[PDB]
């Protein structure tokens, strides 16, 4: 009765830090939402 | 082409004088036509993009728009046709230069040329 | 119904392109960010393009 | 209301202004067209004492 | 892409050092004046592909 | 560079089985020593041993296909005794492919490496016999 | 009254279709011997077109130069 | 072309293929890369002198110049580098990726 | 940075491009070169972070080589001919090394891997400055020794471009990659078409710059770096995201938008030529970045994505400082097929 | 030609300058008077054609598919008036003007003088057709098929412009006229056999060709009910034309190249018309009956014969009404149980029974039955094919036999039975939806009176 609209579970896929995740970069994380890291 | 090392050519000239003795555009020229309702659509998008009513925010600045992009597009007619005049010339002064390279070719009626004939069966 | 129109007409001209190009795109954007890798390749190609084209 | 309905009636004048806009372009069109006016082999014709062109 | 400044304005900003055989100060030739003025004046207003033919 | 191409195609194509052999393994060397060599400078795999073994299997890969392509194009050709047709090459370039998989040892890849690559030997050939040309000089 | 009223005879339709394909076949023939032209200058070099630059002559200084061969 | 030329070409695509092995120590880089103009300067200055093209002679000095003010910059850029890692390590630098 | 050494500091790139532009001598190119370099450098870092630095130092490497690449092309083509003005390039690989330096330069493949990651550790107006300007200068270059250009090497080099972009574009989730990716697919595109015609090389990059400036101003405009935050402009801005769209179709060369314009006119001039597979495989090619841009679309205004409860606060502020030209470049990236044969122009 | 083509513009910012709640009402009035003016474009001439200009000129081939074209758009105004009711003002004149401008596309593809321009708007036609699917859409596929619906589109298109550049370089121009007064016979050559391919496919994927039809049935079951009958009455008869238009050039090497799509197409009629016998959608069932005309309207084109190309007229334009009306009824259906399912409503003669005698009228066109125009392009098609070879009837007759079949299973599966008790909500069909039936089903039985109309110019 509704128009499907993505959901989390749709958005979550546009999340990771590439497309078509393998094992390799499976360790690859998401860069900081500002593009700054932490000074250690 | 690559008309840029043609000689006689002023190196920053968007219009040359020899232009001038090509008729100019009409105000009616649909390109020009074309080129105001591009301006329109910028003043259109101009408004909408800073949440204004968008057919009736400005309406200087949707005329300055419209005047500009008019403007330019006369300017522009004129050299583009200049280019194509030039063109042109150049063609014509070459062929008549080298009458060797373009012969002319027999005038042949389809009466005594032989054709295959293909039927479609 | 299902072997032709749902299975390998579908096997053939759509998916094996997208394949083909999820793998190469793979492969292409899996880089380590290592310059050195990168101009290890540009040595390469400056000895390939000196070597070859001419 | 004269003037009042106008301001919520006023976009049905639009199409019927386009068709004849277009009819009178196609006019234009036409009148760059005339090369062979009255000189095709087939519809040749001498012209009327009272005509100047054949179709306009 | 190119755009001809200098010859629109006259100004000479670097056609000066461009050649051998264009007035070095003190009148000091180059090694091989003859052979660049003699091609230069071969090829002058001629074109490129014709100059290298 | 095209010193290769021109031994290979200075032979005709219904002769010297060997010598178009001997010419599409050495061109297939260069070609696989060539992906090694990007491959080892873009991803370096573990140490130098491990690192010359992948370049002999891509090498040796690469040197097969090449090999197959050769034989069974110039085979096909002789027996057929019709000279400058597409079919032969495909017939070769399909058998190149088979080899591929073999190596492989999946199924799936070989079907489809024969399909491709007898395509692209048939288009080759075809090229050839009209004159395609891929680095097209500027005419006008 | 149809005819009459919404159209018109056929040699308004005829010429008119003579008069465009004139236009379109002088404009093939133009397209074919603009082709042609291209290839030639661009072949030979001899036309206004394709013209690369070469060393200006008014640049040479002619004067001497402190040793008689130049 | 003499040896003395073709000595010069050797040095300078020994300095290139130096700087782009890229063992380690940025700090190297930018010395492969001062080589590369040190070469660059000397294969000049004798074509230059050769053909006794006097106005060029200025060719070399500015070519100097500007590759140094272009070393200056690079080294700017390692320190802060450095500054952000402790050592100016080549392989430090892969926060970003293809 | 202080506002009166930015401008300074744009201003000397500019000075340098146009230094490169106007001179006809190699000397003065190469100095135009290293003015633009030395003064872009503070540009990228005008936000300082680490990634920022990285980015610079990176970009400093791969242009410093180039440079000496080119300036050792220049030696080579004095010493077998004394010549310092930029015409036919007079000898074998020396043309060979400056096409190298200036592909390099541009970001052509094999030397593109540079191009995704210095855009990604920069912020969106450096992305913006370093992906539009900063290739007036090769190409020009490029344009004025189309003749000395060995064909297969450029040809070679261009699909090899097309390729890669369309290839590395497919796995990108940021914004910046996208852009660095689409930039190098036209690249590929601008110099494939070199040897034959090189006003089909400027009206590509003048199509190009339009359609790039557009897209780097409306990402700007909604502060998006990545797809899921391009995901929630729709709730505040959506007619942002609806030009956002058209203008990614347009990238696209989908007709009858005006990125359909240089492909095209490139294809058509190739077949003049009578080149016949290269057009082909480079339509089939740029399939890809269609691809991708069609699923970017997808993730921004075709569909709506989940948002926040926090974004109700944003509903109450409007943009303090406005982009003048950006109607302009959305209209000139979308709206221009029907006046292509102003090309004529020699633009 | 111009009269249609400006009003059709004017469209635009009448929708756009209209009041919240009379853009319905606007739009679906000046529709229908476009369509009266296109009306006009009928006449035709025995000899070459209606050149209005340059740019524009008119054919008996043009002048049935632009005057359907331009009636199309007052039916898909109105049924989609139901469903878009709760979608906000500027959003429902965003969907008149994806309309209004897929309408304009067509009509100047239609008319097209010039090879490059008709290119340019059958692939401009692609935008407002993948923004209706992927936007306005249901499901959560509707993403996927239009990713479909484009790439094979352009999968096969791409090739073509540059065979199309490659034409103008070695004749000089791509205008029709002189394309046919010019045109020279094609050399058997793997050069030439790859032209004819590039011409060809481009219009193949479209029809679409058998193997090539998989982008069908997603886009004409995720797409809404306006963009289900613009792509099955119109977007499918562009590769149609197309073909009749650039199959001036491929002689005599078509005859050669002939072979691999007619059984494509001879054994596909069949295939497609079984997978119709085993189908749980009715969309999906629309859509393979689609694909079945589509393919006897290519056996036709490649047969290329007088009678080959009066029947596929023919079939083209009463395949156009017919589909659409079918997805109309579905819609109805669907609008209702909001299922999509053909056993799960059942016996709905019983309920609504007006509704029934459409669906029934509408199975009996789809059927071929005579003297319905739809029998005359099916007869005409197979009289050609049977001069092409006396065994190709075998493979019409089952073809016709299987049609009959799935065209009485959807009208006895939905119509005929009993009720499913469970559904209540079943209410009296609106005037609207009758309405729409009415003017689908009207324009069919007429034209079964002056079958000239549409039949083409080798009348
Ligand atoms: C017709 C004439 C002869 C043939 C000519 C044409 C030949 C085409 C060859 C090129 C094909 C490319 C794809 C190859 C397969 C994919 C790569 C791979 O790893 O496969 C391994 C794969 C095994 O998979 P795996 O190792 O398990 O996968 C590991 C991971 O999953 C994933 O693996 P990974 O992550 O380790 O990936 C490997 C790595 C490494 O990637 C590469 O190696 C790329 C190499 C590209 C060049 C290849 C050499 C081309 C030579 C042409 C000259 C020929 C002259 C003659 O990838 C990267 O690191 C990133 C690459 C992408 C970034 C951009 C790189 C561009 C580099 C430049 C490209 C070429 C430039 C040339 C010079 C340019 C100058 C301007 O199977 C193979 O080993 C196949 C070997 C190669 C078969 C080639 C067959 C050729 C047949 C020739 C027949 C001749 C007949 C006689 C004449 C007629
Ligand atoms: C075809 C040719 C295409 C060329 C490629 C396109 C070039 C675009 C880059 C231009 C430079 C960067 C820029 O304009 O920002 C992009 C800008 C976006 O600005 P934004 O990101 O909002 O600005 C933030 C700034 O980073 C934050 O700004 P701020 O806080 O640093 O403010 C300083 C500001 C304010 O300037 C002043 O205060 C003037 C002070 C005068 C001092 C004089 C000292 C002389 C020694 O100066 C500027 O914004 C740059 C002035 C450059 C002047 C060049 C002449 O959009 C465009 O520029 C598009 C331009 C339209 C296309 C190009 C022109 C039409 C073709
Ligand atoms: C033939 C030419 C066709 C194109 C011509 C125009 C080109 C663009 C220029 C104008 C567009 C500016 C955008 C402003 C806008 O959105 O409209 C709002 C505005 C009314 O809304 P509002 O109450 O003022 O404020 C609402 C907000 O603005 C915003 O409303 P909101 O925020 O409340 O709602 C948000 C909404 C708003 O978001 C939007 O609607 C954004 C606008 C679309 C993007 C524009 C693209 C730019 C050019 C691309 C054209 C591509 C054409 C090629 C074919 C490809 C097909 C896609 O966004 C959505 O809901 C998301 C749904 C989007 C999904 C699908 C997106 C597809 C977009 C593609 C559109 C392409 C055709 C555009 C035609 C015109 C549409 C206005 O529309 C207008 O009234 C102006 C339109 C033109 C009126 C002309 C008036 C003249 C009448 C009298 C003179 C007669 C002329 C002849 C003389 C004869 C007399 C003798
Ligand atoms: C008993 C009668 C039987 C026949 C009935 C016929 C009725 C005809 C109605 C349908 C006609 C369709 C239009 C066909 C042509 C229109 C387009 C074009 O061809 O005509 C234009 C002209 O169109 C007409 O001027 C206007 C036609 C408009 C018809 C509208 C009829 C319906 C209106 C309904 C309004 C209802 C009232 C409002 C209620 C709210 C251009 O003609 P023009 O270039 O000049 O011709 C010159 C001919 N010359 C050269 C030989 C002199
Ligand atoms: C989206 C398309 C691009 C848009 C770009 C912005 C449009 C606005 C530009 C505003 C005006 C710019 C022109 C500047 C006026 C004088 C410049 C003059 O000095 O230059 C002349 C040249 O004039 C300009 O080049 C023409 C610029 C016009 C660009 C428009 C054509 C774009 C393609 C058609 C798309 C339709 C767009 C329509 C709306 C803009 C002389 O050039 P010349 O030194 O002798 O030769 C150099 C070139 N060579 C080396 C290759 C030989
Ligand atoms: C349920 C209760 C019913 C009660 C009513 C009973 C009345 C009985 C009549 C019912 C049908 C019987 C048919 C009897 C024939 C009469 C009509 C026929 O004679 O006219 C036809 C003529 O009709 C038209 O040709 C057919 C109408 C065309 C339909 C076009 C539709 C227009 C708008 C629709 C939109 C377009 C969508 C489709 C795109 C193509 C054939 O005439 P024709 O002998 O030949 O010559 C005409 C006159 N001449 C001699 C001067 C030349
Ligand atoms: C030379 C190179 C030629 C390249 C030609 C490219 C053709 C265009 C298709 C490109 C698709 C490649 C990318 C791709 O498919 O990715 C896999 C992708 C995964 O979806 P994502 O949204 O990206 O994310 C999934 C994980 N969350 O799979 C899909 O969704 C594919 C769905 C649509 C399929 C489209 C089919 C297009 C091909 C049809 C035939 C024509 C192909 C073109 C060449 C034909 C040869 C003549
Ligand atoms: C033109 C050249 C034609 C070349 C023909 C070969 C193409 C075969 C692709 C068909 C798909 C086969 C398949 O099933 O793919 C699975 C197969 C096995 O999985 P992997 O983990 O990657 O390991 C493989 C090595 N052990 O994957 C592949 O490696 C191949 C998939 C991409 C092939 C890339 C070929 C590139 C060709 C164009 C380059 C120029
Ligand atoms: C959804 C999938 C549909 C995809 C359809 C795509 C296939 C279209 C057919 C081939 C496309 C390219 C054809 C070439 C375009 C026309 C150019 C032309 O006519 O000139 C030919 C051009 O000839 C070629 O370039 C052919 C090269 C083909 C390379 C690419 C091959 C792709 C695979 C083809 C095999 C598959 C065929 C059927 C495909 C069906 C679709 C699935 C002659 O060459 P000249 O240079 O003019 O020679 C004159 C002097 N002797």
């Amino acid at each position: 009765a509704r128009q499907w609209q993505p959901d989390v579970e749709w958005a979550e896929q546009f999340g990771g830090a590439v497309m078509y995740p393998t094992k390799e970069t499976a360790h690859w994380k998401p860069p900081p939402w500002n593009d700054v890291d932490p000074p250690k | 082409t690559m008309m840029s090392g043609r000689p006689g050519r002023v190196p920053l000239q968007f219009l040359p004088n020899e232009a001038r003795s090509l008729p100019p555009p009409k105000l009616t020229d649909p390109r020009l036509v074309y080129m105001g309702f591009l301006g329109y659509c910028s003043g259109l998008i101009d408004n909408a993009i800073r949440r204004r009513p968008v057919v009736s925010a400005g309406l200087h600045r949707q005329l300055l728009y419209v005047t500009s992009f008019v403007f330019f597009g006369y300017y522009l007619l004129k050299r583009q046709d200049y280019m194509y005049a030039l063109r042109d010339h150049d063609m014509f002064a070459y062929v008549k230069s080298h009458p060797e390279d373009f012969p002319e070719k027999d005038k042949k009626t389809y009466g005594e040329i032989l054709e295959e004939f293909h039927p479609v069966r | 119904s299902s072997l032709l129109d749902l299975i390998w007409l579908e096997t053939i001209l759509p998916k094996t392109t997208s394949f083909i190009q999820m793998k190469m795109s793979i492969m292409v954007s899996n880089q380590k960010g290592l310059i050195k890798l990168y101009f290890l390749s540009f040595l390469i190609t400056i000895m390939i393009s000196m070597t070859l084209f001419n | 209301n004269v003037l009042q309905i106008v301001r919520d009636h006023w976009v049905h004048i639009l199409v019927p202004v386009g068709f004849v806009f277009g009819c009178y372009l196609d006019r234009r069109s036409d009148e760059k067209l005339t090369a062979f006016r009255n000189k095709s082999l087939l519809f040749k014709r001498e012209l009327r004492p009272n005509e100047e062109v054949t179709w306009k | 892409p190119f755009f001809d400044v200098q010859k629109r304005l006259g100004l000479d900003l670097d056609r000066w050092m461009t050649i051998q055989s264009a007035e070095q100060p003190h009148k000091i030739p180059g090694r091989c004046h003859a052979f660049e003025k003699e091609w230069i004046e071969c090829a002058h207003g001629i074109g490129g592909i014709r100059a290298e033919k | 560079a095209k010193t290769l191409l021109h031994k290979y195609s200075d032979i005709p194509e219904g002769t010297e089985c060997h010598r178009k052999a001997y010419a599409s393994t050495s061109i297939g060397g260069a070609t696989g020593l060539i992906v090694s060599a990007y491959s080892i400078a873009l991803k370096p795999p573990a140490s130098f041993l491990e690192g010359v073994a992948r370049t002999g299997r891509y090498t040796f890969t690469s040197a097969a296909i090449g090999a197959i392509f050769g034989l069974t194009s110039c085979i096909s050709a002789q027996v057929r005794e019709k000279p400058d047709d597409p079919l032969n090459y495909f017939i070769g370039g399909c058998a190149g492919g088979l080899t591929l998989g073999a190596r492989t040892r999946s199924y799936g890849i070989g079907a489809a490496a024969c399909a491709y690559m007898g395509l692209t030997a048939a288009l080759v050939k075809m090229g050839q016999l009209e004159g395609w040309q891929v680095f097209a000089e500027p005419k006008v | 009254w149809i005819a009459r009223t919404f159209y018109d005879g056929p040699e308004k339709n005829y010429e008119k279709t003579m008069a465009i394909l004139q236009i379109e076949a002088e404009k093939a023939e133009l397209r074919l011997k603009e082709l042609e032209v291209r290839r030639l200058m661009r072949a030979r070099g001899d036309g206004p077109w394709y013209q690369y630059p070469t060393i200006d002559k008014a640049l040479i200084d002619h004067s001497p130069k402190t040793t008689p061969d130049n | 072309m003499p040896l003395v030329y073709m000595n010069i070409i050797m040095a300078f695509a020994i300095a290139l293929a130096g700087l782009l092995m890229y063992r380690s120590h940025l700090m190297s880089s930018l010395l492969c890369l001062e080589g590369m103009m040190l070469s660059l300067f000397i294969m000049s200055t004798l074509i230059i002198l050769n053909t006794h093209f006097t106005l060029a002679n200025m060719m070399p000095i500015i070519l100097l110049v500007f590759a140094a003010c272009e070393a200056a910059l690079g080294l700017s850029l390692l320190v802060m580098v450095s500054n952000t890692y402790g050592t100016d390590y080549v392989q430090n630098l892969n926060l970003l990726q293809c | 940075m202080n506002p009166i050494i930015y401008t300074t500091l744009i201003m000397t790139v500019m000075s340098g491009t146009m230094l490169v532009m106007i001179s006809s001598h190699w000397l003065l190119i190469w100095i135009g070169f290293e003015m633009n370099l030395l003064a872009m450098i503070p540009v990228l870092m005008k936000n300082f972070n680490p990634r920022a630095t990285e980015a610079a130092t990176k970009y400093f490497l791969t242009q410093a080589t180039a440079s000496m690449m080119l300036m050792m092309a220049i030696i080579i083509n004095l010493l077998y001919s004394g010549q310092w003005t930029i015409t036919k390039m007079f000898n074998p690989v020396a043309m060979t090394m400056m096409t190298m330096a200036l592909a390099m330069k541009l970001g052509l493949s094999p030397f593109h891997f540079w191009v995704p990651e210095v855009t990604q550790g920069i912020s969106l107006q450096a992305g913006l400055l370093l992906l539009t300007w900063q290739k007036l200068a090769p190409l020009s270059v490029l344009c004025q020794i189309s003749q000395s250009i060995n064909p297969n090497l450029m040809l070679t080099m261009a699909m090899l471009s097309i390729l890669i972009g369309g290839w590395g574009g497919l796995n990108q989730t940021q914004l910046r990659k996208i852009m660095a990716y689409s930039s190098i697919a036209h690249m590929g595109w601008m110099t494939a078409v070199l040897p034959y015609n090189t006003t089909m090389t400027i009206l590509n990059l003048l199509i190009y710059i339009t359609m790039t400036l557009a897209m780097f101003m409306l990402l700007i405009h909604s502060s998006a770096t990545t797809t899921l935050s391009l995901s929630h402009t729709w709730n505040k801005m959506p007619v942002i995201t609806s030009l956002m769209m058209v203008t990614l179709l347009s990238m696209g060369g989908l007709p009858p938008l005006s990125g359909f314009m240089p492909k095209w006119m490139i294809i058509q001039e190739m077949t003049k030529n009578e080149s016949i597979i290269m057009p082909t495989l480079m339509a089939m090619t740029a399939l890809l970045n269609l691809y991708f841009y069609m699923r970017l679309a997808y993730s921004s205004s075709l569909t709506m994505f989940p948002s926040t409860n926090n974004m109700k606060m944003k509903w109450q502020f409007e943009h303090t400082k406005q982009m003048k030209l950006l109607p302009t470049m959305i209209v000139l990236s979308t709206l221009v097929l029907p006046m292509t044969p102003a090309l004529s122009s020699l633009n | 030609m111009l009269k249609i083509i400006i009003p059709t513009t004017m469209l635009l910012p009448m929708t756009w300058m209209s009041k919240h709640n009379m853009i319905w009402i606007n739009a679906t009035v000046h529709s229908l008077l476009i369509s009266l003016i296109s009306l006009s474009l009928l006449n035709q001439l025995g000899e070459n054609s209606l050149n209005f200009s340059l740019t524009f000129f008119s054919d008996s081939l043009s002048a049935p598919l632009l005057v359907l074209t331009t009636w199309l758009l007052p039916l898909m105004l109105m049924a989609s008036q139901s469903h878009l009711s709760k979608e906000t003002t500027t959003r429902k004149k965003l969907y008149i003007t994806m309309l209004i401008l897929l309408q304009l596309f067509l009509i100047m593809t239609f008319t097209a003088t010039e090879l490059i321009l008709f290119y340019i708007l059958f692939e401009a036609t692609l935008v407002p057709t993948l923004i209706i699917i992927t936007r306005w859409g249901n499901q959560t596929e509707r993403l996927n098929a239009g990713l479909y619906f484009l790439f094979y589109t352009l999968a096969g298109s791409l090739p073509l412009l540059v065979a199309l550049v490659y034409i103008q370089n070695t004749t000089g121009s791509l205008n029709f006229l002189i394309i046919h007064y010019w045109s020279h016979p094609l050399s058997n050559s793997w050069s030439n056999i790859f032209m004819w391919l590039a011409c060809i496919m481009a219009f193949m994927v479209k029809m679409p060709l058998y193997g090539l039809h998989l982008w069908l049935p997603k886009a004409h079951v995720e797409a809404p009910i306006a963009g289900s009958m613009v792509l099955a009455a119109v977007l499918l008869k562009l590769g149609g034309y197309g073909m009749m238009r650039i199959t001036t050039i491929l002689n005599p090497l078509t005859n050669y190249m002939a072979y691999p799509f007619l059984m494509l197409s001879m054994w596909g009629m069949i295939m497609t018309s079984s997978i119709c016998l085993r189908q749980t959608d009715l969309k999906s069932l629309i859509a393979y009956s689609s694909v079945s005309h589509m393919a006897l309207v290519i056996v036709a084109i490649m047969i290329q014969t007088p009678w080959s190309f009066m029947g596929a007229t023919a079939l083209m334009i009463a395949h156009g009404l017919t589909s659409s009306m079918l997805f109309c009824l579905a819609n109805t259906n669907y609008e209702r149980v909001h299922s999509r399912t053909m056993i799960l409503a059942r016996g709905l003669q019983t309920l609504l029974p007006l509704m029934a005698t459409w669906w029934l009228v509408a199975s009996l066109t789809n059927l071929a039955l005579p003297p319905s125009i739809n029998l005359i392009g099916e007869l005409f098609i197979i009289t050609a094919s049977f001069s092409w070879s006396n065994i190709t009837i075998i493979l019409m007759g089952m073809n016709m036999m299987i049609t009959a079949l799935y065209s009485l299973y959807m009208l006895i599966t939905t119509q005929r039975g009993k009720y499913t008790h469970h559904i209540n909500n079943i209410k009296p069909s609106f005037t609207r939806e009758n309405a729409l039936m009415a003017l689908h089903i009207l324009p069919l039985l007429l034209l079964t009176l002056n079958p000239k109309m549409i039949l083409g110019p080798l009348y």
